[PDB]
């Protein structure tokens, strides 16, 4: 229990160093998808309309 | 004792070493108080070390090995701290014999996982003496075993039989290969 | 760690008790004058007045007989 | 009699609240804040504790408390102690023993109950559990108050303080390595003590045992640390180094190391003031000109006058060697005019450079400014005032005459004209062009700018450093918005 959780413990340090590339990739892609639903939106409003009051 | 006594480098660049013996055994006392001052008789102690001529391996080795990791990586500490030849030296409470043996154990073991994976062909060659002074301090630990660290290192090295004098002489041998196990599949 | 000026302090306190007063009240002789005044411009205006404190303070007088002469 | 003995009892418990309150707050907002995860939250109490010894560094607590008043040194944190469980009847005698000493008197003195202070940590410091940073929190606070007044008699009361002290944690350590924010904290606290002492150290005895085994402690702080605790230990080194080491083989461009994370917000200051003044001797004109007059642009938390007029000094004293000295101009503060009195008549006749007269005043007033030690550098200035004048020159015209601006510079001789003009052609920092034709000595002493002439390797560097500097202020811009959202 004492020396194991050192080689124990190293299981939960690759367990946490490989969400670094994931997150990467998702703060990466998610921005992107966060500009393409912008421009989609924003696509859609168009110059031709009806003016109200 | 001296401070900024610069005599020593002069004694060191200087033939003759019936002189330069005691001048290195007493450098051996100041060099914790300013390991700095020697930087610029590195350069000579390799000169003399490299070479043949001096009859002590061991005393321009052990100066380098505890002047470059405190200048810089421990990497030239360690082939100079490996490469003394045979050192007489008993376990002692100091940081330069801890931190010695803790990269020496840990580079042992990262060179037996270097080499763990390639069971033949293209071996590296591994020196005895690292296995003297690992085997040494590592059987010191395997007096009593202490219960925790017997299958732990034993395991961390990777060796064929370092495991099977361990369990020799070992209390509750079910416990032994359960906590044996028990820590071979959480690795 | 702050803890360093207080021989420091002491040395300021040696140095008021060198003049007691004095040099508050003869250089507030002239910081009567100098009070509320912007201190950039009393570097140049104290550069060219000490400067010309020796000799040739006003020298406007003096042109108008330098005039025939050079 | 009746003005100081009806009016004696106000007094005396005007501090008592804020003490109590303030150890209570920071012993058990410490304790109690760190105590379930002290190795997850970490540095919380680090600006807490310094603040609060700043904020202590000014206290007039000490002033007439000698006559009966001594009450406070004898009681100490007595919190849970001779049992860890069970704390209820403790809780109980936390109220029982502050109200035994209210009731008609208290039996106090001053140095009698002083050596006895490791009755407790023998056994149990605090609680047996939390014993390091209890035993440190505990005792580190209140040994500076029983050990203030330095001078009567108190240094060998302090040496035993030190023993005491050593002996119970830091002979060698209570535990191998801590490794806990008590470790880190751990650091200051007995980097701040060696401070506290230094004044001891260097009152009568010097440097043979203590800063010499702090080489040993200094590497012992392990290679891993962020070398914050281990460069305050460093401070007192180059500290000691500074007024007489001299030796300058090992630490001078040996010392230079990877240079961690070393701030403090007060460690680029004093530090780099150290290393500044160290690196001054040598008449360094472009590194520690622009760094050193951005360390004294620093530190403005706590007081930036009592402690920025050495500093500015030394600035003013480096700056007046390249010929232009800049004075006091935008800092309005009735210290380091008081400092600059003095030296304020010799640095205004920097410029002018009269060699007979000034070389006279120099020596006819001064003090305190050659009084400071060996007259290194104002000895280096009585020549070279010659040096800025001939600068001066070098920014005037180009011609030289022979009578009119020879006879100016109280040099009047052919050879050391063109001579010594030429010693300051060959140091680089200015442009001429040597030519003689008829005898005269002409000069181009082209300072046109950049403007149009190479402008993109001029400012080339200028773009990638200024980018460089701004950029990795945008990650310092980027990093502490994470350290907000950390834990949310």
């Amino acid at each position: 229990d004492l020396y194991s959780r050192y080689k124990k413990l190293q299981q939960e340090l690759e367990f946490l160093e490989v969400q670094e590339e994931y997150i990467k990739d998702e703060q990466k892609n998610l921005k992107k998808e966060f500009l393409h639903a912008q421009e989609e939106v924003k696509r859609i409003q168009s110059i031709p309309l009806v003016i109200g009051q | 004792m001296i401070t900024s006594a610069a005599g020593i480098i002069s004694l060191l660049d200087e033939d003759e070493p019936q002189l330069k013996e005691f001048a290195l055994h007493k450098l051996n006392a100041v060099v914790n108080d300013f390991w700095a001052e020697i930087s610029e008789s590195v350069d000579k102690i390799e000169v003399l070390y490299e070479d043949e001529g001096f009859r002590s391996r061991q005393f321009a080795a052990l100066v380098a090995s505890k002047v470059f990791y405190h200048l810089g990586a421990f990497e030239e500490s360690l082939n100079y701290a490996l490469g003394a030849g045979d050192l007489f030296n008993v376990n002692d409470n100091s940081e330069y014999v801890e931190t010695i043996i803790a990269k020496c154990i840990d580079h042992y073991t990262k060179q037996c996982v270097e080499n763990a994976d390639l069971p033949e062909g293209e071996k590296k060659p591994i020196d005895q003496r690292l296995e003297g002074i690992v085997n040494k301090m590592f059987q010191r630990c395997l007096d009593d075993h202490k219960y925790k660290q017997a299958i732990g290192i034993a395991l961390e090295t990777r060796r064929l039989d370092v495991f099977e004098k361990t369990i020799l002489e070992s209390n509750d041998v079910p416990g032994m290969l359960a906590y044996s196990l028990k820590l071979c599949m959480s690795l | 760690m702050s803890e360093k000026k207080q021989p420091v302090d002491l040395g300021l306190l040696e140095e008021d008790d060198e003049f007691e007063e004095f040099p508050a009240e003869d250089w507030a002789g002239l910081d009567e004058d100098e009070d509320a005044h912007v201190w950039e411009d009393n570097w140049d205006d104290d550069n060219v007045e000490d400067d010309f404190s020796n000799q040739l303070r006003a020298e406007l007088e003096k042109h108008g007989y330098k005039m025939e002469t050079s | 009699p009746p003005g100081g003995g009806e009016q004696e009892p106000p007094p005396p418990p005007a501090p008592q609240d804020v003490e109590m309150k303030e150890e209570a707050a920071t012993g058990g907002g410490s304790t109690g804040e760190a105590d379930g995860k002290t190795a997850a939250a970490a540095a919380e109490h680090s600006q807490r504790e310094l603040d609060t010894v700043t904020l202590e560094d000014i206290k007039e607590h000490v002033k007439q408390l000698e006559k009966a008043v001594s009450g406070k040194e004898p009681r100490f944190v007595l919190r849970a102690l001779r049992m860890l469980p069970s704390t209820s009847r403790r809780l109980n005698h936390y109220v029982l023993y502050k109200a035994v000493q209210g009731f008609f008197t208290s039996n106090n003195a001053t140095r009698d109950f002083l050596l006895p202070f490791l009755e407790e940590p023998m056994d149990t410091e605090a609680d047996l559990q939390f014993r390091p940073r209890t035993g440190k929190a505990a005792s580190t606070p209140l040994l500076p108050e029983v050990e203030a007044y330095l001078q009567l008699l108190v240094v060998i009361f302090m040496m035993n303080s030190k023993r005491y002290k050593e002996a119970q944690k830091i002979s060698d350590d209570l535990m191998q390595k801590i490794s806990t924010q008590n470790r880190r904290a751990l650091d200051l606290v007995a980097a701040k003590c060696y401070y506290y002492h230094a004044r001891v150290y260097e009152f009568l005895d010097k440097l043979d045992v203590v800063r010499s085994f702090l080489h040993a402690r200094l590497r012992t702080a392990t290679l891993r640390h962020d070398a914050d605790g281990q460069a305050t230990l460093l401070n007192l080194l180059l500290r000691n180094y500074l007024h007489y080491s001299l030796y300058d083989q090992a630490e001078k461009l040996v010392s230079k190391s990877v240079f961690p994370e070393q701030a403090n917000n007060n460690e680029w200051a004093r530090y780099l003031y150290y290393t500044g003044r160290i690196k001054a001797i040598q008449l360094e004109y472009s590194e520690a000109r622009r760094t050193m007059t951005n360390a004294l642009r620093k530190a403005p938390q706590h007081t930036a006058v009592g402690f920025k007029q050495t500093v500015h000094k030394l600035l003013i004293v480096v700056e007046l060697l390249l010929g232009e000295i800049p004075d006091r101009l935008q800092f309005r503060q009735p210290s380091l005019k008081r400092s600059l009195m003095p030296y304020f008549l010799l640095t205004q006749a920097v410029r002018t450079g009269n060699l007979a007269k000034f070389n006279q005043v120099l020596d006819q007033f001064g003090e305190k400014f050659q009084a400071d030690g060996t007259y290194t550098l104002i000895i280096r200035l009585r020549h070279n005032v010659i040096k800025t004048g001939v600068r001066m020159i070098s920014l005037s015209y180009s011609r030289i005459s022979l009578a009119d601006i020879a006879q100016k510079l109280q040099l009047d001789s052919p050879e050391d004209a063109e001579f010594i003009v030429a010693k300051a052609i060959r140091d680089g920092v200015i442009e001429a062009s040597i030519n003689h034709e008829k005898g005269y000595v002409q000069s181009k002493e082209m300072i046109d700018i950049y403007s149009t002439r190479e402008p993109q390797l001029a400012f080339h560097q200028r773009i990638s450093f200024c980018l460089d500097i701004h950029n990795m202020s945008v990650k310092a811009m980027r990093f502490p918005p994470k350290s907000y959202n950390k834990d949310l």
